[PDB]
């Protein structure tokens, strides 16, 4: 019955500071072992830090002296304050409740921390018009990850294929989201790419039509 | 630290047969090991803990054995939603270290791709760039070849491919190959074609369009 | 005992030979913090507390002033100004069992760290989620004590280690824990420097015909000078003639 | 603190009659009270100070009385530019506290609104949104009802209204009701109409347009 | 055989901090006298700071207490950390190797530091179409300097005239880049303005045609 919802990710400069938050619902953060775990894009999991049930904090040796895990006990919130952020600290970070500092029973959904000198760029959204029929939208030239693409505010979820984004030679990301729909619904049902880039506050709702 | 080594790096098995996943520790952890399953996009979820005991809600087909140096996670009959990356964790020593992961994918009867081609819309051509999109939908195996023909002339290095992960329901893949040009280099040529060579196709599939139409 | 319910023995009203411990080959760890090890036979303390428990091999480093861990926070906390000696030795041949030795436990969950020299033996169900966890164990309601499984085939750092922590504490009550008071063979009829039960001097110690009462130890003349004494080893009376001096 | 309470919260009087504005203090301030007038947009300007004495340049119709707990600002004959919010300040106690304000507005002979309708320009329709604007110009009283008809079908909750303050010269109001849609939901309907129901209109006024024209 | 390549210029707020870098190739920064020299736009040269061969640092009296010269000895890099930047500190700064703190034997290419309250604006690029024939592009309404304009990725360099930018009444800069080309190559050769504004990450590649 628990939920672990995380916030506070985005771009930082190399050498900057960022404070990740982790809200819990079905348990209290003050009296559990809570931990932050690193997963780099393409690489496996890596433990960053843990806070004990009594408040003892521990860190990995590659990250000691820079990160600080803490809690707010009143309304069950876990914080990770990050300082002097290197370029190898870009990853998805997860908060997790552990039974001791052993096995992580429940995990958070994760927050992406990107460490680069590049600036935030809003995405450019283009239609991939059909001629069953396939149709989509190209989400091109944004920074950083992630762009969330939905279809008809989530009403269309069957046959939706949102491809992973590829890094261009320019340095920006590009992906495509396609869907296979019947040709009988082409003239009746409208299709909306709900492209959302929360690092850039972009909420493009684009109609794709033949 | 304790270096944790998975075996194999990738496992591709038919639905219903024994998936054996080995995990080896650099120094001996007695029973201090857990196994996690991570689906693509999702966070990891704990499958077993203390090297044997199932977490509540985990299906009965997941089980574990081993002690000391060698440990083993066994799935007795693979299902469609078991396509994931499986990690082993030691926690006996003070630096909590994870394994490198084992990517378990499922095998399937061979399916021919559904090929579609998307011409560039004119409001990116008035942004100075053109992108032609070849889509391969619902195919197995992942190993597919996409060739770009521009007035029957083969391109090289100006196309980027993006492949989805294996689907948890119907166990197929999707691919999207994007051909990026300039505006003036796209206007200079007439017909644009996508060649698809796949194991499920007896002949390569050509999907083309004319720039004028 | 287990470390969550560590035993405490109050060593008092006795004399302690510490150098049968410091010269024992068995102890893997012997770390005296506030006091030099060889100076223990000379210093006198009001009383000693011996705190005995069993931990893992890798948790021995947490029994130290200012260290932090599972054992330091929730099982056994030493103060920052700790005077005493931590002694630990491998007991894999005693506390380990082929079928598992689950008799040794440790506290995993607690709402706050222990104060120094605080014992917490409560086994009540840990409210980990602050739901209405009305005593029954289950989800978000954990048992606070975990068991050390012990097999003899274990590596070092997972093997059991018996730890005795000697805390020499000195309140301004009279001190009753001292070392062995060294003694040497009695030499008579020679001008020697005598030290009898804290009474020191220089003299010739000869046999005495003065019959002391059994509660009396030294003897004084009219001029309050010690001229008779009782040897503490053998209850005999010795006259203390002054060493010869004279004009030349 | 000293809580300062105005009376009434809103005062609506004809031009030329006695505007009496009461201000009550939580604890007694002897003569340590000031009155300010704030027109909309402008900063406050000091009308009187020491509860009686006029600041220089303030018109003679503004006067004040009262002491202790009860204080009173009196405007003997209201003019058109006296539409404002009037605040009382105590300053006897160390935390300087203001009153909650009294909004004094003026009454007027009833004027019918001039109704205009603005269709959305096509360069916001190529931004994916449509906004249809109904304008009500130079009317009294402020209480007016605007209904939106889309192919003679009543909308609900997708229109926002913005009303100006009362004008200092001719004592009327203006209203603008904005109907926000999507592009495709605006293209699906033909005729768009604005119904205005006001006290100055014997019948509701319909201003409509066709999307094609 | 040496090269001095500088980086780290752009906009700062008045009162901000900026760290200029100077990479050297054919000599070691640790055992040379290294200096930073100021040149305001339109005004002559001005010495800012020097670091000695043994590490003694000196500053001009108009800039003391705000700037700090330093070195990284491992891979030959010189840094200038600038604090509390006044509006008279907008200039091109040069790093230079000196024979002592005397004469500057080799200089860096320079980095432009602009101190203003204005925000970064990307340039708007317009074609100047021809009727030999002259043709160009207008680079208008950007901030700050410099915009680098090239022709056919640098293949066209003969007859190329990129004018200095003029400051408008609005406060933004405008320049023009023209080229004189034969009329016989008008229908055959295409011309590309490669306008690049690195303060705004703008890489407009615009085709200019009759
Ligand atoms: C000390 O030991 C000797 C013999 O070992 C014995 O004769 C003597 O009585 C002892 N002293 C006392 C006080 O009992």
């Amino acid at each position: 019955e628990v939920q672990l919802v995380e916030s506070g990710g985005g771009l930082v400069q190399p050498g900057g500071s960022l404070r990740l938050s982790c809200a819990a619902s079905g348990f209290t953060v003050s009296s559990n072992y809570m931990s932050w775990v690193r997963q780099a894009p393409g690489k496996g999991l890596e433990w960053v830090s843990v806070i004990y049930s009594g408040g003892s904090t521990y860190y990995a040796d590659s990250v000691k002296g820079r990160f600080t895990i803490s809690r707010h006990n009143s309304k069950n919130t876990l914080y990770l304050q990050m300082n002097s952020l290197r370029a190898e600290d870009t990853a998805v970070y997860y908060c997790a409740r552990g039974y001791g500092d052993y096995y992580f029973d429940y995990w958070g959904q994760g927050t992406l921390v990107t460490v680069s000198s590049a600036s935030t760029k809003g995405p450019s959204v283009f239609p991939l018009a059909p001629s069953t029929a396939a149709l989509g939208c190209l989400v091109k030239d944004y920074f950083p990850e992630p762009v969330t693409v939905s279809w008809n505010s989530g009403a269309l979820t069957s046959g939706v294929h949102t491809f992973p984004a590829v890094l261009q030679s320019s340095g920006l990301y590009s992906l495509s989201s396609v869907v296979t729909v019947p040709s009988s619904s082409l003239g009746t049902q409208t299709y909306i790419c709900n492209v959302n880039h929360k690092p850039s506050n972009t909420k493009v709702d684009k109609k794709v039509e033949p | 630290d304790v270096v944790m080594t998975q075996s194999p790096a990738t496992l591709s098995l038919s639905p219903g047969e024994k998936a054996t996943l080995s995990c080896r520790a650099s120094q001996s952890v007695s029973s201090y090991l857990a196994w996690y399953q991570q689906k693509p996009g999702q966070p990891p979820k704990l499958l077993i803990y203390w090297a044997s005991t199932r977490e509540s809600g985990v299906p009965d087909r997941f089980s574990g054995s081993g002690s000391g140096t060698d440990f083993t996670l066994t799935i007795s009959s693979l299902q469609a939603e078991d396509v994931a990356v499986y990690y082993c964790q030691q926690y006996g020593s003070s630096p909590l270290t994870f394994g490198g992961g084992t990517k378990v994918e499922i095998k399937r009867t061979v399916a021919a791709p559904s090929v579609f081609i998307f011409p560039p819309s004119d409001e990116q051509l008035k942004s100075g760039t053109a992108s032609v999109v070849c889509l391969l939908n619902n195919f197995y195996p992942r190993e597919a070849k996409v060739q770009w023909k521009v007035d029957n002339a083969l391109q090289s290095g100006n196309s980027q491919e993006s492949v989805t992960e294996q689907d948890s329901k119907d166990s197929t893949y999707s691919l999207s190959s994007t051909l990026t040009l300039s505006k003036a280099d796209y206007e200079k040529h007439k017909v644009y074609a996508c060649e698809v060579t796949h194991q499920g196709l007896s002949s390569p599939v050509t999907k083309s369009f004319n720039r004028g139409e | 005992a287990s470390v969550y319910a560590w035993n405490r023995k109050r060593i008092s009203n006795c004399v302690a030979d510490y150098s049968v411990l410091y010269n024992s080959a068995s102890f893997s760890t012997f770390k005296c913090y506030g006091v030099s090890p060889t100076k223990l036979n000379d210093l006198c303390f009001t009383n000693v507390y011996a705190d005995s428990f069993v931990i893992r091999g890798d948790e021995v480093r947490q029994i130290a002033p200012g260290q932090t861990g599972k054992i330091a926070d929730y099982n056994y906390k030493l103060p920052d100004d700790f005077t005493g000696c931590v002694i630990a030795w491998n007991s894999n041949n005693l506390d380990s069992k082929v079928g598992g030795n689950y008799n040794y436990l440790y506290r995993l969950f607690r709402k706050s760290n222990l104060k120094p020299f605080e014992r917490d033996i409560s086994t009540e169900i840990y409210q980990a989620g602050s739901t209405p966890c009305n005593g029954v164990e289950g989800f978000n309601c954990y048992f606070p004590l975990q068991s050390y499984g012990f097999q003899p085939t274990y590596g070092v750092g997972y093997q059991p280690y018996r730890v005795v922590v000697l805390s020499f504490e000195l309140l301004h009550a009279p001190a009753t824990v001292c070392g062995p008071k060294k003694s040497t063979n009695l030499v008579k009829n020679k001008c020697v420097n005598f030290n009898f039960n804290g009474l020191t001097g220089t003299g010739v110690l000869t046999e005495s015909n003065k019959k002391f009462l059994p509660f009396q130890q030294f003897g004084r003349d009219i001029a309050d000078t010690t001229d008779a004494v009782r040897d503490p080893q053998t209850l005999e009376i010795l006259d203390i003639t002054p060493c010869s001096f004279g004009g030349v």
